[PDB]
DNA sequence: CACAGTGATGCAAATCAAGTGTGAAGCCAGACAAAAACC
DNA sequence: CACAGTGATACAGCCCTTAACAAAAACCCG
């Protein structure tokens, strides 16, 4: 597997 | 028989009707977000109050959650004391 | 026998900090098992 | 140009829903 990347998954109290 | 009403329902008894549902909240929060269960449980309720459109007791689990705003201080209770004319009785 | 203030004072009553180590209780587990209000 | 009300009314602004496109940052590795 190839690592792809992305925004990085903030945890979900720390969303709007 | 008919079912009852969810709220009526006491501490043990709605069990048999969320058994099913806390299961795909548990795998969906564990392989998405890291494994909260409460988290993903109050945000939830905070969208659906807002899509309810009750910002009020959307605030007020906000109070609960976070430090509580019970207690003025009293050099505010000094100011609105003596500037909306109240009496010490009153 | 008018009746709800008007605020400072002072006495009583309620709460609480603290030790550390107990009791009491809620509740997780999935499953096994009677009351009961309708057809 | 006194100034802080006194209450009702009116309106505006901000915030949900639908669902699909968009500006943009956060890492991966060719």
């Amino acid at each position: 597997h190839i690592n792809k990347g992305g925004r990085p998954r903030q945890h979900l109290l720390s969303l709007t | 028989r008919p079912r009852q009403h969810l709220l009526s329902l006491t501490r043990r008894a709605q069990k048999h009707r969320l058994r099913e549902l806390k299961i795909q909240v548990k795998e969906f929060a564990d392989k998405e977000e890291g494994g909260d269960v409460k988290a993903v449980c109050l945000t939830l309720f905070l969208l659906a109050l807002r899509a309810r459109n009750e910002h009020r007791q959307a605030d007020e689990l906000e109070a609960i959650m976070q430090g509580r705003g019970s207690g003025l201080q009293p050099a505010v209770c000094l100011a609105i004391r003596v500037n909306t004319f109240l009496s010490c009785s009153q």
